[PDB]
RNA sequence: GCGGGGUGGAGCAGCCUGGUAGCUCGUCGGGCUCAUAACCCGAAGGUCGUCGGUUCAAAUCCGGCCCCCGCAACCA
RNA sequence: AGGACCGAACCGACUAAUGUUGAAAAAUUAGCGGAUGACUUGUGGCUGGGGGUGAAAGGCCAAUCAAACCGGGAGAUAGCU
RNA sequence: GCUCGCCGGAAGACCAAGGGUUCCUGUCCAACGUUAAUCGGGGCAGGGUGAGUCGACCCCUAAGGCGAGGCCGAAAGGCGUAGUCGAUGGGAAACAGGUUAAUAUUCCUGUACUUGGUGUUACUGCGAAGGGGGGACGGAGAAGGCUAUGUUGGCCGGGCGACGGUUGUCCCGGUUUAAGCGUGUAGGCUGGUUUUCCAGGCAAAUCCGGAAAAUCAAGGCUGAGGCGUGAUGACGAGGCACUACGGUGCUGAAGCAACAAAUGCCCUGCUUCCAGGAAAAGCCUCUAAGCAUCAGGUAACAUCAAAUCGUACCCCAAACCGACACAGGUGGUCAGGUAGAGAAUACCAAGGCGCUUGAGAGAACUCGGGUGAAGGAACUAGGCAAAAUGGUGCCGUAACUUCGGGAGAAGGCACGCUGAUAUGUAGGUGAGGUCCCUCGCGGAUGGAGCUGAAAUCAGUCGAAGAUACCAGCUGGCUGCAACUGUUUAUUAAAAACACAGCACUGUGCAAACACGAAAGUGGACGUAUACGGUGUGACGCCUGCCCGGUGCCGGAAGGUUAAUU
RNA sequence: AAUUCCUUGUCGGGUAAGUUCCGACCUGCACGAAUGGCGUAAUGAUGGCCAGGCUGUCUCCACCCGAGACUCAGUGAAAUU
RNA sequence: AUGUUCUAACGUUGACCCGUAAUCCGGGUUGCGGACAGUGUCUGGUGGGUAGUUUGACUGGGGCGGUCU
């Protein structure tokens, strides 16, 4: 049967992006708080 | 003419088509072509605004002249064409300095026929003049509503207005809703009605017809339940609520119009 | 289980708010008509479901009984 | 000609049996329906939570839906076990 | 290695998406592998991806995104103009043969092509952020013409058979060749050409549009295939020599014709229909400002350049999505034989596989099948399940009907093979010859060969000739919904929803209405024959009474009544 | 009657025998006219009922062919307690 | 307090010019409306469109009936 992830690198990528993150206040926000964490991996970019 | 089809399958049984032999067989004219992409009735939003359209055929937009302010230099009409963009046919006409125009097509209108626009023009179906020059009477279409804005009232096949009256700078016209309605003289208006009259009388047969002209189907407000629509809810049928949109409103009789800016111009509501 | 009703021959008021039975039709007697119906004039006819209670006094107020209407009679 | 007919691909899911610590968190086998259309499908896009979207089943919105998920208020409150 | 079995519109091949070294070699077998393992998509080490032409990038845009200023909004921000991004679409050019363990249109061999720079020559009006053309567009249908492809003959090389027969009307194999360049064909479309004018194409234009005149009739454009050349070559059975016996070396025949034939191509065609079928650039042309013996243009030669990134391998799967080496899911391309209507089905080809525990036995019972005496729905909630039906041609066919239907109604009959008609017919295809011509890829004639149904008559075998696979059960009465469609992903497919039709009702355009503190946007580049809401639900015959209640619509005297004062 | 409680109403048909079906009746607990009435050809993986064929559905099971179960070698679970 | 008339606030989702290579926006000219419309604060009405909540106990199970001083 067909599942739910059905990868696409330029949909990811768009959508999850490090410019998608940096284009907004809030994704932002959300790399401000990986980098306080200190995840090895901001995005998914790759 | 209307054609009714035979019953040789059942979504054709009570198909009735309105079939026209004067019309081009071919393409528009390409440089009177632009594109006009569909909607699905989203806003710039993205939200549904207006609900039950979706799909349908492809249509290029043709740029008709509601204007008609090419005065003094007679036009010829070359042929009438099918508009996917409304209900009338267009006609192509070339005046004599070697434009060519679309309009709208009037009744009687065919191929040959001679047009002007302009204060001095005569007073035969198609010309366009200021309705300080048309008598008093007469049928019109595609009348301004401001002048030099381009025809906005009675577009729709078969549809007309009548002079009914002159007072000063301003003529009363009956328009075909049954409203009286009063508009600077200085608006112009084409002489005679607006062709098609058989438009009305087509029956698209099935349900696939009205698909193709991009009308998605409408459901019922009883038959939803109640978090979707006031009428929703019943175990079976049930109704037990004065009648309203979607949104609450009362949707039999309850008056809408409120516009305190133009009412001045109405000298009679509809009835 | 819970409301309701039993009033001249018929249908219906009067109950609440104790003392007092009305209405229309029917019945009967006289008229009018050749007669009948119509119509006119005059009358008679319910102690009020039954049985008790209460009260100075009960259609009336209370209770039983009988009869006739409703409604309710459910969830596993 | 046709939301025509019969029938593969394709799309679907009416019946039975199997399976039910499965080969499989929805299948398989045998039959079954549509199959030029209101058809089907690839790639990109748009609509966001009292919000969307819905040929309407409270359907669907990432194996989650009479109000998603995640983090916070937060050690909510619990005459209850 | 030999045999056997399985797939073959796939269980073969090539991709994209996704993955990422799984690719190839040596080595190892602890763990991984549902068993063993010397094996491996496992461990370790080394190797392997070569481009002006393929793809990306690049040029151009779609939906959409972002958005200078702007408009709007407590703030955050929203919306949008000029712009700028964004393919799933438009835009230059390469093929055949050979080669590695592992890449190849990339390497090599042969033969091509395209775009730009720069220079010498010869001419010469060039010039865009503008005008015009072109790019450039639907569905269905019907053919003709072709080709890929196959079949058979001829030709060439081999054979003359483990058991009766087999020098033939016999057996096996091969019979292949590109882009390019020349030709301009079947066919499609279109009158040319020259002058004069001119409220048009934001200004001009010689361009395009229009108008009036000559002149003449073939001008042009587009186009599969074929043919020629490319090619005295490449490849080629098979033989021969080595061998590291895996493979290398060497040589090399024939290389034709007829017929059949796509769902491919001509064809973005043509015919027809209504629901009326992207954009922008490259490209062609026109001029403005400008420049003018300068640039610039064009031609011909000559040189030079064509960067960068991808390129291994899987890819209907043990490599992707499903926690698994998981009976699931996954877009595009290729399309051999016999039988067949067929991409169904059966058996095969090329190619690839036997599904990573086996060995015995031959209990009950379970699963998936086969057959069944006599009966024949007695079973059961219910013919559930199984059984049965099934093809083609012909004959034949009821109620009822909206005249289409019902209908494949029902029911029936024929069917193999062999001969004759006719040593192969009707048909299709058509060589040579014979002629004719505005001499071609031409016409007419002509019929050689090749191919080839269908029928009748006569025989003949079997229990049975639609022999397998494949492939409707049928009729009668009735409820409901007109119909095709949609629906509860994962216990409900329905009488539910939708639907064409009907009606009511709002709405005059800055429409109502909806999304939005707003600006705006949808409605709609629509305009009352239009749009929105609500109910009903094809069609036929129709749709009665009630306005007291409760809504709505209208009225507006009177009463009552807010802020205010 | 997708509506009817009483109710397996009553009468007729069909069956040896019919609480279902079909046709009537009208006594409509509690039908009824666009929350449409009553018809209706065709359509339907739609509900009911009847027949012909056909049968292991059944009287009432029998036998056979395969995959398990059983024994052997190898590997090696689970719920529960 | 009505009624008219006016233009000069304000409106314009008329036309035309300009910024400007621009259907935005702004400025200009004009036309048409015009003290109306519309907006702010105050105020009456309406308002399941939406929100927050309430909807007793006893009871030979609960409901229903009855009860509660
Ligand atoms: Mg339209
Ligand atoms: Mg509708
Ligand atoms: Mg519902
Ligand atoms: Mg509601
Ligand atoms: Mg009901
Ligand atoms: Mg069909
Ligand atoms: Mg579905
Ligand atoms: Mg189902
Ligand atoms: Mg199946
Ligand atoms: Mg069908
Ligand atoms: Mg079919
Ligand atoms: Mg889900
Ligand atoms: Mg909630
Ligand atoms: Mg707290
Ligand atoms: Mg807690
Ligand atoms: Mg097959
Ligand atoms: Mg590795
Ligand atoms: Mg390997
Ligand atoms: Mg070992
Ligand atoms: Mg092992
Ligand atoms: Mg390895
Ligand atoms: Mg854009
Ligand atoms: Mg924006
Ligand atoms: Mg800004
Ligand atoms: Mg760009
Ligand atoms: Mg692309
Ligand atoms: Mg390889
Ligand atoms: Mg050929
Ligand atoms: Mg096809
Ligand atoms: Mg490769
Ligand atoms: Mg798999
Ligand atoms: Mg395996
Ligand atoms: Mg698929
Ligand atoms: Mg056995
Ligand atoms: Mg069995
Ligand atoms: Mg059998
Ligand atoms: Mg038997
Ligand atoms: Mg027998
Ligand atoms: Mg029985
Ligand atoms: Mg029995
Ligand atoms: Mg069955
Ligand atoms: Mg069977
Ligand atoms: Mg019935
Ligand atoms: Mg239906
Ligand atoms: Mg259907
Ligand atoms: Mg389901
Ligand atoms: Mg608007
Ligand atoms: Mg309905
Ligand atoms: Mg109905
Ligand atoms: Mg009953
Ligand atoms: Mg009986
Ligand atoms: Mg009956
Ligand atoms: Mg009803
Ligand atoms: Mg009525
Ligand atoms: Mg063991
Ligand atoms: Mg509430
Ligand atoms: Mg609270
Ligand atoms: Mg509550
Ligand atoms: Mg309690």
């Amino acid at each position: 049967m067909k599942r739910t992830f059905q990868p696409s690198v330029l949909k990811r990528n768009r959508s999850h992006g490090f410019r998608a993150r940096m284009a907004t206040k809030n994704g932002r926000q959300v790399l401000a708080r990986r980098r306080a964490k200190g995840r090895a991996r901001l995005t998914v970019s790759k | 003419a209307v054609v009714k089809c035979k019953p040789t399958s059942p979504g054709r049984r009570h198909v009735v088509k309105v079939v026209n032999p004067e019309l081009h067989k071919g393409k528009p004219f390409a440089p009177l072509l632009e594109k006009n992409s569909k909607s699905g009735g989203r806003n710039n939003n993205g939200r549904i605004t207006t609900r039950h359209i979706g799909g349908g055929h492809k249509q290029a937009y043709r740029i008709v002249d509601f204007k008609r302010n090419k005065d003094g230099i007679p036009a010829v009409v070359e042929r009438l064409e099918y508009d996917p963009n409304r209900s009338a046919n267009i006609a192509l006409v070339l005046y004599k300095d070697g434009e060519r125009r679309y309009i709208l097509a009037p009744k009687g209108l065919k191929a040959g026929d001679q047009i002007q626009s302009g204060v001095d023009a005569a007073i035969k179906p198609g010309n366009t003049l200021p309705m300080r020059n048309i008598p008093v009477g007469s049928t019109v279409h595609n009348v301004e509503m401001k002048p030099g804005k381009g025809g906005q009232l009675a577009r729709s096949a078969g549809t007309y207005v009548q002079i009914v009256a002159r007072d000063g700078a301003y003529v009363t016209l009956r328009l075909r809703s049954g409203e009286m309605r009063k508009v600077e003289a200085d608006c112009r208006a084409t002489l005679g009605e607006v062709g098609n009259a058989e438009h009305m009388l087509r029956v698209l047969g099935k349900a696939g017809a009205a698909r193709w002209r991009g009308v998605r189907p409408t459901v019922r407000g009883t038959a939803m339940n109640p978090v979707d629509h006031p009428h929703g809810g019943g175990e079976g049928r049930n109704f037990g609520k004065h009648p309203v949109t979607p949104w609450g409103v009362q949707t039999k009789g309850k008056k809408t119009r409120s516009n305190k800016r133009t009412d001045k111009f109405i000298v009679r509501r509809r009835s």
